[PDB]
Formats: structure tokens, C-alpha cells, sequence
């Protein structure tokens, strides 16, 4: 449990920056973050976030879930999940066909949320507007620190307010490329993620915000790069990726060399170097984006990490 | 022709940075240091990555192809950018191996006029050989262009 | 021209100065001195260097893989120009260290074109860094 709680304060402190720039401030741009307390090398406790639902869990629960309730004519979550599993030993053309063919017939449902939990069309729309807001902010924080694994059962959304909440922070650093299954990803960005966002998609104040808070990061790169670099020189953090854990994290039935590579490869993301050249705030937003939400990336990714969903 | 070829070199560059970068160079050596239950992921891993190596491969093949053709295509065009001939040469030069490649400066690569490859010539020239003589051999369409080029400007 | 590609600074004296920039270059050039034609000319010089990063880079790909170009200092040139009484790896990093020149990238920050011509004449005009040089440069003269 000590990495989650190294990664709870970078969040601090990307909260903090994002607090004390009048850009982010108006717009209430924070990241949800919970008390970790670790006791021993093996053991630990931490803050239960009380009122908060996976958000696999209220979209594709087998008995109750948001698909099956709004869709039911739709493919059930478990075909969706048998499916995949199938042209994992295939090729990557057979692969990105069978996703097509299950995103034809599974239809986001994760706009319905906000609807059926704030009936006053005013709270609606404040609930909705934080959810852009707080998945914009967490997608560009998490890109810069490189954060992967990033599945249904690792974001949490609060009932009462409409925020995400991200758990399981101990891969960072990119380290999710290293898997077997490669992250293509920076973020999570799926259909049910946009759905949410209204009709306008990532179009608006999504894009906006998400602009916004790269501008933060740009403007304190002195900052978060020696924040980062106390980080990992640490001696006890096990930030590096290991067989035990690339095994574990995907499962079916020198040190300094490699600091400084992360350290180079942070920078360059904070000076928006992403293929050798200079991307403005608005062009890096803008690939990231669409890295996020192309379909031939989510074809290759993992299927326990339900790019569908 | 030329934005094409711009692009498609574009997607070829960037396959071969991916390539000689040091993540790819991680990412083997992780999997390297864990082949040092237990055997089945292992076989299973040795197989994933040299699928996803044989994709990457054909893809980098397909972009320069596309990207040498399109340059030849250009330059037989117009004239305006003739200093893009550097490219197409060290396309070439660095992918001499290619039997693609070869073909398609022999069968399109002489109808390019030979004054645009003087301003280069000295490296065409260095590269002259004999140990790879063939059909579509890299050296007989090098020989073979630079004795065109030195027939119309032997000065 | 035999020395180029900052081959110069392997020297057992480094070359601290990009170009040479000395008093009597600058005083042949007016009262005005670098303020001026030579500036504007010099900032009008880098757009277009920057402007055609791509075609620089591709020449010199090219010149760096001949065989026959023997561009890399020995030992016994070395000695050779200062006298008293794995090649793919320098290759890239040539490239890489002219790539950077042509994008404004001097020490890891972005640079404008005046930023960046302002840098190379206050290098060029240093005159600690004059003293370091070799006299056989003349950098007093
Ligand atoms: N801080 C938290 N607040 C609320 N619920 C949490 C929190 N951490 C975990 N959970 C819940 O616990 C479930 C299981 O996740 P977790 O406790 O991290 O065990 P885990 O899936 O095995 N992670 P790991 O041990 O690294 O493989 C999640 O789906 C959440 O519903
Ligand atoms: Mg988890």
C-alpha cells in the first residue's frame, strides 16, 4: 500500500497547482483523492470512499446492470467478454473486426446515470458538468504520470456528487506498456465514458477543460519534474515493472537508466514533444484524444480491461 | 505525390524510431529476464511478441514502399522538388536489401531524369559494389543507373 | 572544412565559440557592430534553416552514412590541428545534436529564432570563453 499512497500526493500536489491558477480554480478542476495509511511491508489500511460505485459494476452487473436494464435486446456483458477472449489468439485484423461487430450491438448506456439519480433538470446539469470536469482533469493528470490499468473495477464514480474516483495507482510511469498486452491508451476514454458527457461528447467541456489543466501542467513543469524525480529515487518505491507482477496484473484461465528514460519521457510530455516535435496545449489535447477513443487501439488492448465497456 | 510521400515516410519514420527506442529495447528485455504453469505463460509470451514483431515488421515494408513510390512519382511530377531525391535515395541506400524497394527504382527510377541524382552523386558513386550481383539486385540498378547518369552528364 | 560537425569540440582544446566573431570581424562591420544587418541578417538566416529542418536533416543523413566520409576526428588528427613546438552511435548523435539546432533546442528549453541568434553572437563575442580557445585561433585577433 505505500505506492498508493506516494501516487495520493502527487494528486495533492496536482490539486494544489490546479487550485492556485485562477484558469482551473473557476472551474473546479480537482481530483478525488482518499486517506492511505500503510502499516507494514505487507499490510495496510485506507479510506473506504463511502457513497461511491464502481462504475463496472453500475453499468455491466450481470443481475442489474445499465446494459442489460436499458438494453436488453443488446449483448449481454458475458458474450461481449466470451467473445473477445476468442480472437485473442488471432490476428490483429480479426481482432479489430470482432470489436466492431460487439460495439455494433452493445450500445453505451452510461448517459442514463445522471438522469435517473437528479430528476431537477438544474442539479442534472451541475452533476453532468462535474463529471465532464473531473474526468478532463483526471484523463490529462493521469497521462502525465503515466497511470495505466485503468479498468472498470479501478474507477470509482461518488453517487452523491458525480466525480470519478481513480484506485489501484501502482502502475505509473508508462510501466503498462511493458505489459504483455501493451496500454496503446493514455487514458480511459470509452463510449460509455463519453456517452456520459452529454450530446456533445468530448466536444466543448471536455476538450476545454482538458486544455485547460494541460496548460497547468505545462506552466509548472519545473515543478512536477522535480516532484517526480524525488519520486523515483526513492529507494523504497518499487515503481518498476517486474514478471511477478506483469504476470499477475494480466492473468486468464540498470535502475537509473531506467529512471532517467521515465524522467526524459516526462519532460517531453510536459514541453508537448510527442513524435520529435512541438505540439501546442491544443494539438496534444487533441491527440490524445483521438488516441484515446480509436477503435483500432481498443482492439488491441486486454479484454479484463473492457475496451467495449 | 509529394504529400503522400511525405506521410507515408512519416509512418515509416516513426515505426523505426519505435523500433530503436529504448522502450522497445525494455519491453524485450523484460521478457527476456523472465524466461530465465511457470512454462506455459512463458511460450505463450514468446509467441505473442514475435506475432506482434512479424506485424510491425510487414507494416514498416508496406509504409516504405509506399513511400519510395510515391517519391519517384513525385519527382517524375515536376521539377519543383527535385531536393527530395535525397530522400528517395536514402530510402534506398538504407534499404537495399529490400527486393520491393529494388524493383521499383529499376522499373520507375530510370525514367527519372539524370541530372536531378548529380547533386548527389559522390554518395551514389561510394556505394558501387560486386559481392550482390542480380536481377533485382541493389548493386547491378545502382551500376546500371550511374552509368545512365554518367552518360548524359559525363562532365 | 575538414573539421565540422562539432568535431572541433573533441579537440584537446575545445572550440567554446560557434563561428568566429571576434573584435575585428565585429568593428569591420560598422559602428552599429552586430546590432542591425547582422542580427536581422543572422535571424532571416535561422527561419530559413528552420523552415527547411526536414531537407537539412535528410542531406545530412545522407552525408553521415558514406562510407567514404571520414568525418570523425582520430587521435592523430587531433594532434595534428593542435601542435606545439561504434560509428553508428556518433553517427545518431550528430543527428540528433543537429536536429535540435534546427528545431531552437539549445539546452532542453524551445528557443524563438531571435532567442536563438542572440544566444550564438553572446557565445561568439564571450571573451571568457575567447580565452579558453587555442592561440594558434587568434581569438584576439
Ligand atoms: N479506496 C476504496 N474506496 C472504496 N472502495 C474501494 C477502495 N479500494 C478498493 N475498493 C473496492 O474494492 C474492490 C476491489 O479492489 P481492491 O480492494 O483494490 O482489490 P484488488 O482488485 O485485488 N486490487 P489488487 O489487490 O491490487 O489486485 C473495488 O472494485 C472497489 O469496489
Ligand atoms: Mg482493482
Amino acid at each position: 500500500l505505500r505506492q498508493d499512497a506516494v501516487m495520493q500526493q502527487v494528486f495533492q500536489m496536482c490539486n494544489t497547482l490546479l487550485q492556485r491558477n485562477t484558469e482551473t480554480r473557476k472551474r473546479k478542476l480537482t481530483i478525488c483523492t482518499y486517506k492511505v495509511v500503510p502499516l507494514s511491508q505487507r499490510s495496510g489500511v485506507l479510506e473506504w470512499c463511502t457513497g461511491t460505485v464502481p462504475i463496472g459494476e453500475f453499468l455491466v452487473n450481470n443481475e442489474d446492470g445499465a446494459h442489460k436494464r436499458y438494453r436488453p435486446n443488446d449483448f449481454s456483458a458475458f458474450q461481449c467478454q466470451k467473445k473477445m477472449m476468442e480472437v485473442q489468439k488471432k490476428s490483429f485484423e480479426e481482432k479489430y473486426e470482432v470489436f466492431m461487430d460487439v460495439c455494433q450491438n452493445f450500445q453505451p448506456v452510461f448517459r442514463y446515470f445522471c438522469m435517473e439519480k437528479f430528476l431537477d433538470p438544474a442539479i442534472w446539469f451541475e452533476k453532468r458538468l462535474a463529471y465532464t470536469r473531473s474526468v478532463a482533469t483526471s484523463s490529462i493528470v493521469g497521462y502525465i504520470l503515466g497511470l495505466g490499468d485503468r479498468h472498470v473495477q479501478n474507477i470509482l464514480i461518488n453517487e452523491q456528487s458525480a466525480e470519478l474516483v481513480h484506485i489501484d495507482l501502482g502502475v505509473a510511469f508508462e510501466q503498462g506498456k511493458i505489459l504483455p498486452t501493451p496500454e496503446t491508451v493514455p487514458f480511459r476514454l470509452t463510449r460509455d465514458i463519453v456517452d456520459g458527457m452529454g450530446i456533445t461528447g468530448v466536444e466543448g467541456v471536455f476538450r476545454r477543460c482538458c486544455e485547460k489543466t494541460m496548460e497547468v501542467m505545462r506552466n509548472s513543469q519545473e515543478t512536477l519534474l522535480t516532484i517526480v524525480e524525488v519520486l523515483l529515487y526513492d529507494p523504497l518505491f518499487d515503481w518498476t515493472m517486474n514478471p511477478l507482477k506483469a504476470l499477475y496484473l494480466a492473468q486468464r484461465p540498470s535502475f537509473n537508466k531506467v529512471a532517467e528514460r521515465v524522467l526524459m519521457r516526462l519532460q517531453e510530455k510536459l514541453k508537448g514533444v510527442e513524435e520529435g516535435t512541438v505540439l501546442s496545449v491544443g494539438g496534444q489535447v487533441n491527440l490524445l484524444i483521438q488516441q484515446a477513443i480509436d477503435p483500432k487501439n481498443l482492439s488491441r488492448l486486454f479484454p479484463g480491461w473492457k475496451a467495449w465497456v | 505525390f509529394l504529400s503522400l510521400a511525405r506521410f507515408s515516410d512519416t509512418q515509416y519514420q516513426r515505426i523505426e524510431n519505435y523500433m530503436k527506442s529504448s522502450e522497445f529495447e525494455n519491453k524485450q528485455a523484460l521478457l527476456k529476464r523472465a524466461k530465465e504453469r511457470y512454462t506455459v505463460k512463458v511460450q505463450r509470451e514468446l509467441e505473442l511478441d514475435e506475432l506482434a514483431l512479424r506485424a510491425l515488421k510487414e507494416d514498416r515494408k508496406r509504409f516504405l514502399c509506399k513511400a519510395v513510390e510515391n517519391y519517384i512519382n513525385c519527382l517524375l511530377s515536376g521539377e519543383e522538388h527535385d531536393m527530395w531525391v535525397f530522400r528517395l535515395c536514402s530510402l534506398w541506400l538504407e534499404n537495399s536489401g529490400v527486393s520491393e524497394v529494388n524493383g521499383m527504382m529499376k522499373r520507375d527510377g530510370m525514367k527519372i531524369p539524370t541530372y536531378k541524382f548529380l547533386p548527389l552523386m559522390y554518395q551514389l558513386a561510394a556505394r558501387m559494389g560486386t559481392k550482390m550481383m542480380g536481377g533485382l539486385g541493389f548493386h547491378e540498378v545502382l551500376n546500371n543507373l550511374i552509368s545512365r547518369i554518367s552518360m548524359d552528364h559525363p562532365h
